[PDB]
């Protein structure tokens, strides 16, 4: 990519969706790549997110003011490569390349999903998931996260 | 034109892999995998048992006269079994160029010495044993230059840690100053920065 | 507006010295040891 | 009092510089460098920053070359004002080191004017400079130079045609051209035995090509004919500093590579690509392309030589020092043979030795 | 500038050389320590147009060290001798002060 | 298997070389103690130089052994000559360091360790 | 091109002068009773002596000392822990462990500085993308206890409570050079 | 007529007779030179920079002349690369290198990155 | 000339590490996990090897992280597994192998979100 | 807007005292234990609510270079105010 | 100017008051500072200089360097910076001749 910019216009802002107490919607961020889209509609199946409107103002999200709450809604932070939708417990404690990474599994319940418990200076940040294509299909839980 | 990108000239490349050839063929008997760099410097990889020759070679031969050793270095590679990668900058002088050379070595596996060929050598030559543990053949002297009198170690290896594993300390029970294993107040904080992109297409590494 | 970036002034600046300029001093020669043996033969009378 | 062998026993300032810098990315590693040769201390950076180019495969902008140049000409006034001075220290002329710290306090302004630190000016990144010059700053620069030849002449009158400098320095330290090169010297110590080197006249790396100047050469190889191309080195720096301020091109200061170089804190704050470059180039570093490579500057000891090898990451693999003064120590012991405690005082001297660069 | 004349002619004739022109600390020859504010100009590469990175980027143009004898591979190795460089021109002498 | 050797051509003869720098060690702890003024009686050092070698009497690679005893000779070189100082040849006796214990209920009392 | 600095240019040239004038000046100690000359002249010269405590030495201002978290005009604190600061330290000096603040920005819990490991670099003031740390001209803070120079986010926004009458007027003066 | 009374160099003689020095010494190389197997590379290639050298050494008989048509420094300066080239053949013939490789690198030894 | 010697390779003494970190040590030899925040693959494809972690207490004045190990920040890359396990046995750590999980090859096709009569019908664009 | 414990001892802005039983409340004894009374929640929320005109509404520091990266608000809301990420300035609209 | 001060540099530990413990203190020179601090007659002080000797510095986390000299001589006053500007060691100076205004040790003896 260019290393430096062209553009010398005002840019655009989206309204923030308050979508559940987990997720942190901050849309003026957001690439419009429809990866949550997908995800909610193909694997949650919660269907309850999609796009609105059309042009620049293709803002993603609920139409209405609901609760995008499922057993696997956590995922979504995974899956956007922005950080449109972040964690809210994890929201501002920590950054990536102080965290230490380190290899766990879930015992919150009886499938043992991998995990990579992201440890700054002896105490647990964040409850990443790992790839293992037998169990936990790159997916974990809300219970685990 | 491109203010950024370095001028190349690259005249001085075709010399250089012209003599990397002509001391292939004039002393295959150690000579492997002579190369030639982007930046326009010469590096010739030599079997560890021929570094006597190869020198003195590079030395004395009228049209090789590299009779300034820049410095003896030592890279360390744990991923090949041949670990220590020692290395010999030189320059000539009189043909105003730089030739690298470089041999293979072991933490079993010493090294001839070179005192008798380049006298430069003999600090260099101990403070790659005293960083590396290669030990080395015929050194009049060969002890520690760098570290303290007390170090079991070897601290430029990579399998030794960076705080190492030995404070010292002033005691008062005993009136001297004595040591004490390491116990940091802050813990190194080892950030991991490394991206997961392909910077660099043209190194890439198959499967 | 035009830029301004501390560049030297116009025609550069003035020569700086940068030779050695050790002056040459002291009696002739001569007269040093004249003066030395004349103040040498007064003192004895 | 008369010494039959010895055996320096450097290791008392080994920091171990090497290790420390293979866990630092490329910029933060930069003040390493400063602190090496502490007493020409942004000549060394220029090592780093030449090596890091080449390996980066950039050049800097023609404005940041001929700062690099006229400030590594200071350190070159530096780092001689000192060896002339604390040589003759030792050796008992206490005043010329008053009058020349009167002229270091006056250039390390310069440093304390362009950085922000009297001594060690983190100033010289790879990607060019950091930060331009301040206004008026040349015409100062410009002042100090017409009263300084009159200031290495008062030095030269005190302890240059005196019997007691003459017989402390005569005669003493002299190493034959054939060992010189064999010992790996380079430097004054080479131009004083007669051999005739310097890397700013054989293998240039900057402006340096463009500006002319006189490398002194001595007869005899002794002490006192490597004090003549101190002082008379002094007064060739003095010449390229002229032509410096004189052709001091326009432009920018660091490579216009947002990849490499920040940007400037204005495009910081009103443009994304530049903070996504500024956010990254301080968290994990520009990435350099695997290679190895060794360069030398004609450092004002000598030939001080950087061997950075890099894989393909932000942290380099092995950043090896060639620091002048290694080779020169280690030749200790053949220059003081028949020669008293009092002459090895004088030889220690005469090499322009700081422990920084040799331990590392 | 306080000298009273008598006494500046005194550590002018001792030294040897004239100096109150020559002074080492500065008076009012120095910058004024406040100065006007700058406008840096702007570098190369800030052109708007036709600036596309894959021309001018230097990082990329590095290739891995071309290798000759291989001895993995079957590389090959009536010729001339070769020398590293041509040899290097002897210098000439300086024609300011050529002895000094 | 297939290995150069280093100053050995088998185990035994680099056994001799041991132990011909035990007998330089020996004779030199009632030296040291009175060149440079250690608090230690030469019947008690004897023993840290005793105990020195039993720490590495279960390696049987000739090559590693060499280097062994040139590192003894290295360290030996420095205490013959007074280059270390008491400093550093009180380092062995850890006079100052708490016993590490053995017992696993000792170790489960305090610490984490295994 | 070279230059002769100790060689002879031709001898074997002297006659009862020149001989004379070498026997002048070793039998008489010219050249030494000029090197008094020098140092009799300097006892004539104006000291460059500057009594430290009532007149301080020059300085710039881009130097770089005592560290300060600086705030807004409102008031507001201007770290926003984005803690690309201890990324960039290359001495690991500065600690962030930053918390949302229970009003919902972005502030630290934590900044705390080791003066003693610090090497006065300006990476962290360069780094910032809000000027929340800068370096005042503060060089004089010397203490009589290790534990002073471990600075806290108290201690840094005590310093920038108290010399942003300087601190605004250096980052005026320079940042166009930034 | 003129002899450079003092050379440019510290630790090197005048040396007042050249063009006598140099064509005994080049011609010694050649003898020993002949005493190497003929497909060595060292052989030829020696020969080949021996013998353009010694013809400009017969011909030119002026030094000064000859210092700049033989581009090898003062003479002094190729006299002694003549004598340390000398020493390199019989060197060469005791070490053998004409023999082909022994002792191929194993797998990845100079395989950069890693 | 040649050895024989049929004992495995072992450096314990010449490293002159200390024997508490010998015996009680332990390796892990494994391929780091891809950040699942990003897709990149390029942490991967370099055996890594860390050492089993240790206490890690808050320091009782400023709240640091202090460590009594020196071996924690330690991580070590080797290009194949059995480079790594030489260098694990070598040194004489004990050490265990996670061995490589790369992801299976899938079938993406993009004709699949727009089927007559199969489940695979995307309800949106 | 510093708020002294139970125990005594002031509370920061972070919320933070050692309580009464506490040993390391012995390094403040015979010295003071420093805290800045400038809070940082209630000094922003002193400052007025600006009132813009447009529903897009930049916000930097103040002094362009000497401020903080410009970004741009969404003022559609109406229940709440939006709110710089940076800055904890407040804007309006109407 | 430090004899503005009557403060004169002397070679000897046996004829220094203060030592001034500037630069990085490494391992292989602990003992030797020990043993010259040890020679300074008493009342002695020292005053730590610089980043490298007040604590480790840029080489805080090095192998063989030893985290300030506050582990091996007992300080008196810490001189911060990298390196402390000339005034800032004279401040230092200074406020170490104003901790010899302040000492006490005669009142106290009247108080034994
Ligand atoms: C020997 C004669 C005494 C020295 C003298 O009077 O010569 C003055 C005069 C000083 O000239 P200058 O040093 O180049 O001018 C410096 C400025 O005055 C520098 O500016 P300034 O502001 O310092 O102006 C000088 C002003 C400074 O104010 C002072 O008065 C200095 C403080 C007085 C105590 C010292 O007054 C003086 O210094 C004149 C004081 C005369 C000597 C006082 C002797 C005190 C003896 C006390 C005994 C108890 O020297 C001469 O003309 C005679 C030189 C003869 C020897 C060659
Ligand atoms: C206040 C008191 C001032 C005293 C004078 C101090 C010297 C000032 C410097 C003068 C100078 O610059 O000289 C340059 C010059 C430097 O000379 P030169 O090195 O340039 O010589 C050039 C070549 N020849 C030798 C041919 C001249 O020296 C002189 O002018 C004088 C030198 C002779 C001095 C002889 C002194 C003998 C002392 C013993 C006699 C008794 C003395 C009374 C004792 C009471
Ligand atoms: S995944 Fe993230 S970037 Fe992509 S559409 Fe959803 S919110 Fe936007
Ligand atoms: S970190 Fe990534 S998602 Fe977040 S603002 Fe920067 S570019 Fe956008
Ligand atoms: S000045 Fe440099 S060393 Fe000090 S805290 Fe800032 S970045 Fe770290
Ligand atoms: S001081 Fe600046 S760089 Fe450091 S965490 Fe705060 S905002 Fe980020
Ligand atoms: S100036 Fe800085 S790096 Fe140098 S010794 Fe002092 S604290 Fe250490
Ligand atoms: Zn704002």
């Amino acid at each position: 990519g260019s290393d430096r910019s062209r553009f010398l216009e005002g840019k655009r802002a989206v309204e923030d969706k308050n979508i559940g107490p987990l997720v942190k919607t901050i849309m003026t961020r957001c690439i419009q790549c429809t990866r949550c889209i997908r995800f909610a509609s193909e694997i949650a199946g919660v269907d309850d997110l999609g796009t609105t409107g059309r042009g620049n103002d293709m803002q993603v999200g609920t139409y209405i003011e609901k609760m995008f709450m499922s057993e696997l809604s956590g995922n979504v932070i995974d899956i956007c490569p922005v950080g449109a939708l972040t964690s809210k417990p994890y929201a501002f404690t920590a950054r990536p390349w102080e965290t230490r990474k380190t290899e766990s599994i879930d015992v919150m319940d009886a499938v043992g999903s991998n995990i990579v418990v992201s440890t700054r200076t002896g105490e647990v940040m964040r409850i990443l998931p790992r790839m293992h294509e037998d169990i936990n299909e790159e997916w974990i839980s809300d219970k685990t996260r | 034109k491109r203010p950024t990108v370095r001028p190349r000239s690259d005249v001085t490349h075709k010399q250089l892999s012209a003599f990397g050839e002509y001391v292939a063929e004039i002393l295959p008997k150690y000579v492997q995998q002579v190369q030639v760099s982007c930046l326009d410097e010469l590096e010739i990889c030599i079997h560890p048992d021929g570094v006597i020759p190869t020198l003195t070679f590079l030395r004395d031969h009228t049209n090789a006269q590299f009779k300034s050793l820049a410095d003896l270095t030592a890279v360390d590679v744990p991923t090949r079994q041949n670990r220590f990668e020692i290395v010999y900058n030189l320059l000539s002088l009189r043909f105003n160029s730089r030739i690298r050379v470089k041999t293979y070595a072991d933490e079993l596996t010493p090294i001839d010495s070179i005192v008798s060929v380049h006298i430069a050598a003999n600090w260099y030559e101990r403070e790659v044993w005293d960083m590396f543990g290669v030990f080395f053949f015929n050194h009049p002297d060969l002890r520690r230059i760098l570290t303290d009198y007390g170090f079991e170690g070897h601290p430029f290896r990579k399998d030794f840690p960076l705080t190492g594993y030995v404070e010292l300390r002033y005691d008062d029970e005993v009136k001297r100053v004595v040591a004490e294993p390491v116990e940091l107040a802050q813990e190194f904080r080892k950030f991991d920065l490394n991206s997961p992109w392909e910077a660099f297409p043209a190194y890439r590494q198959p499967p | 507006s035009k830029v301004k970036q501390d560049m030297p002034p116009p025609g550069g600046y003035g020569p700086i010295d940068y030779k050695r300029n050790l002056p040459r001093r002291g009696l002739s020669g001569y007269s040093m040891f004249a003066v030395g043996i004349g103040a040498l033969i007064f003192g004895y009378w | 009092e008369m010494v039959r062998k010895c055996d320096p026993h450097i290791g008392l300032l080994h920091r171990g510089t090497e290790k420390l810098i293979e866990y630092k990315t490329y910029l933060q590693a930069l003040p390493y460098f400063d602190r090496l040769d502490y007493v020409s201390m942004m000549c060394n950076e220029q090592a780093y920053s030449i090596a890091v180019e080449k390996l980066l495969n950039i050049q800097p902008p023609p404005r940041a070359q001929w700062i690099r140049v006229l400030f590594g000409e200071i350190t070159r006034i530096l780092n001689h004002i000192m060896a002339v001075t604390t040589h003759a220290l030792d050796i008992g002329a206490m005043t010329p080191f008053f009058w020349m710290f009167e002229e270091r306090e006056k250039m390390f302004e310069f440093y304390e004017r362009v950085s922000g630190a009297r001594m060690h000016a983190a100033y010289i990144r790879p990607g060019g400079v950091h930060q331009d010059l301040p206004l008026g700053l040349l015409d100062d620069i410009y002042e100090f130079s017409k009263n300084f030849s009159l200031r290495i002449d008062e030095v030269e009158e005190m302890l240059t045609n005196n019997r007691i400098w003459r017989n402390r320095t005569v005669d003493i330290g002299v190493v034959t051209a054939e060992d010189a090169l064999n010992y790996g010297f380079s430097g004054v110590m080479l131009r004083g035995s007669g051999i005739q080197w310097d890397l700013r006249k054989t293998q240039p790396y900057d402006v340096y090509d463009q500006v002319e100047f006189d490398v002194p050469i001595g007869s005899r190889g002794d002490c006192y004919d490597r004090y003549l191309c101190r002082v008379e080195e002094m007064r060739q720096s003095l010449r390229i500093i002229e032509q410096c301020l004189n052709k001091m091109p326009p432009g920018e200061i660091k490579v216009d590579d947002a990849k490499v170089s920040p940007p400037k804190r204005a495009e910081m704050k009103t443009s994304m690509e530049s903070l996504i470059h500024h956010f990254k180039l301080y968290t994990e570093g520009y990435q350099v392309p695997p290679g190895a490579t060794y360069t030398a500057i004609e450092a004002p000891k000598g030939e001080f030589g950087v061997y950075l090898v890099s894989d393909g990451s932000s942290r380099p693999y092995r950043c090896k020092i060639k620091a002048p003064g290694f080779a020169h120590l280690a030749g200790l012991d053949k220059m003081s043979k028949g020669h008293m405690l009092a002459d090895v005082v004088a030889i220690i001297g005469t090499q322009d030795i700081v422990f920084g660069e040799i331990d590392r | 500038a306080s000298a009273t004349r008598v006494i500046q002619k005194l550590r002018n004739w001792a030294s040897g050389q004239d100096l109150q022109a020559k002074l080492q600390l500065r008076y009012q020859e120095i910058a004024k320590r406040t100065q006007p504010p700058p406008k840096l100009p702007v570098g190369p590469s800030h052109k708007l147009s036709n600036n596309y990175y894959c021309t001018r980027d230097g990082r990329r143009e590095v290739v891995p060290p071309s290798i000759i004898m291989s001895s993995q591979k079957a590389l090959v190795s009536e010729k001339k001798a070769v020398t590293p460089a041509p040899p290097m021109k002897r210098w000439e002498l300086s024609k300011d002060q050529p002895y000094l | 298997t297939s290995v150069k050797p280093i100053f050995s051509r088998d185990l035994n003869e680099a056994k001799r070389r041991v132990r011909e720098l035990y007998r330089a060690w020996y004779r030199e702890v009632p030296n040291t103690v009175h060149l440079m003024q250690l608090d230690i009686t030469v019947k008690q050092g004897r023993d840290k130089v005793r105990e020195m070698f039993m720490k590495n009497a279960h390696v049987t690679d000739p090559r590693v052994v060499d280097l062994l005893v040139i590192k003894g000779k290295m360290e030996l070189q420095e205490t013959i000559k007074v280059w270390k100082q008491r400093t550093h040849v009180m380092r062995f006796f850890h006079e100052t360091e708490t016993p590490r214990p053995k017992d696993f209920l000792s170790k489960f009392y305090m610490g984490h360790d295994p | 091109t070279y230059k002769y600095v100790n060689k002879k240019e031709q001898e074997s040239e002297v006659d009862m002068k020149s001989a004379t004038d070498n026997a002048a000046r070793i039998l008489m100690w010219t050249e030494l009773i000029r090197g008094l000359g020098m140092t009799l002249s300097y006892l004539f010269r104006e000291p460059a002596t500057i009594n430290y405590p009532f007149e301080k030495g020059p300085l710039s201002p881009r130097f770089r000392g005592e560290h300060a978290l600086r705030r807004y005009p409102s008031g507001e604190e201007r770290c926003i822990a984005c803690k690309l600061c201890e990324a960039i330290c290359p001495a690991q000096a500065i600690t962030i462990e930053a918390e949302p603040r229970a009003d919902g920005s972005r502030r630290t819990t934590r900044y705390d500085i080791d003066m003693t490991k610090c090497i006065y670099c300006g990476f962290c003031q360069e780094a910032c993308p809000v000027d929340a740390i800068v370096e005042g001209p503060n060089f004089e803070f010397s203490t009589e206890t290790h534990e002073e120079l471990l600075y806290n986010k108290e201690k840094l926004l005590n310093n920038g409570d108290k010399w942003e009458a300087e601190i605004a007027a250096n980052i005026q003066a320079d940042y166009l050079y930034r | 007529g003129l002899l450079k009374k003092t050379t440019g160099l510290v630790g090197l003689a005048v040396c007042d007779t050249p063009h006598e020095r140099l064509t005994i010494l080049y011609t010694k190389t050649l003898d020993i030179l002949k005493h190497f197997p003929k497909h060595a590379a060292y052989r030829k290639y020696t020969e080949q920079i021996t013998n353009e050298k010694l013809d400009m050494v017969k011909a030119e008989p002026d030094v000064k002349k000859l210092e700049a048509l033989l581009q090898g420094g003062e003479v002094e300066e190729v006299i002694l690369q003549a004598e340390k080239e000398l020493s390199l053949a019989r060197k060469m013939l005791k070490w053998k290198p004409w023999e082909p490789l022994v002792e191929e690198p194993p797998a990845n030894q100079w395989k950069w990155p890693i | 000339q040649l050895i024989t010697v049929d004992e495995k390779l072992d450096i314990t003494t010449l490293t002159g590490v200390p024997e508490e970190h010998i015996k009680t040590r332990k390796v892990r030899i494994f391929v780091p996990a891809r950040n699942n925040m990003q897709s990149g693959v390029n942490n991967t494809k370099k055996w890594k090897m860390e050492f089993d972690t240790r206490e890690r207490w808050e320091n009782p004045l400023m709240g640091w992280a202090s460590t009594a190990d020196p071996l924690s920040n330690m991580v070590l890359t080797f290009s194949a597994k059995e480079d790594a396990i030489a260098f694990a046995e070598k040194n004489g750590w004990s050490y265990d192998v996670e061995e490589k999980k790369v992801p299976k090859p899938k079938s993406k096709s993009y004709g699949a979100n727009f089927s007559w009569n199969k489940r695979t019908r995307v309800s949106t664009k | 807007g510093v708020q002294v414990s139970p125990s005594g001892e002031k509370i920061t802005h972070t919320g933070q005292v050692y309580d009464e039983k506490d040993y390391r409340r012995v390094r403040f004894v015979d010295r003071q234990k420093e805290v800045n009374e400038n809070f940082a929640i209630d000094l922003i929320a002193q400052q007025p609510v600006n009132e813009v005109e447009h529903r897009i509404i930049a916000c930097d520091g103040g002094g362009g270079a000497l401020g903080h990266p410009k970004v741009y608000i969404n003022l559609d809301k109406e229940t709440k105010t939006g709110t710089c990420g940076y800055c904890g300035l407040q804007f309006k609209q109407h | 100017d430090m004899d503005r001060f009557g403060v004169v540099f002397r070679a000897s530990p046996r004829q220094a008051d203060v030592m001034i413990v500037a630069g990085t203190l490494t391992n292989k020179m602990a003992p030797a500072l020990r043993k010259v601090y040890d020679q300074m007659p008493e009342p002695r002080y020292v005053v730590s200089m610089g980043s490298c000797a007040n604590g480790g510095g840029y080489y805080h986390y090095s192998y063989s360097v030893v985290r300030g000299c506050d582990r091996i001589v007992p300080v008196d006053i810490y001189v911060p910076g990298c390196p402390p500007t000339a005034e800032a060691l004279l401040y230092g100076i200074l406020q170490l001749q104003r901790k010899i205004k302040r000492e006490q040790k005669l009142k106290i003896w009247y108080r034994r």
